[PDB]
């Protein structure tokens, strides 16, 4: 965690700086979204 | 010479009032504002 690295969360590649998220995430949504439909929320696959 | 100096000190005073109580007084300045926050969402937005 931050840090600028290289993630790959089952196949989402992409380049960025991963911090932790208090973003409530309804137990049925995965992975967040803005504007321009671009991923700035995961879930860990792993540790939820 | 002193009824002079009165009427214009009145009329000083209710400019502070007018633009105050009218909304779009100053809507041209705003037009500024909202035409480029408007072009900059468009450019952002048409990444999907």
């Amino acid at each position: 965690k931050n840090k600028c690295v290289n993630f790959n969360f089952n196949g989402l590649k992409g380049t960025g700086v991963l911090t932790e998220s208090n973003k409530k995430f309804l137990p049925f949504q995965q992975f967040g979204r803005d504007i321009a439909d671009t991923t700035d929320a995961v879930r860990d696959p792993q540790t939820l | 010479q002193k009824l002079i100096a009165n009427q214009f000190n009145s009329a000083i005073g209710k400019i502070q009032d007018s633009l105050s109580s009218t909304p779009s007084a100053l809507g041209k300045l705003q037009d500024v504002v909202n035409h480029n926050a408007q072009a900059l969402n468009t450019l952002v937005k048409q990444l999907s």
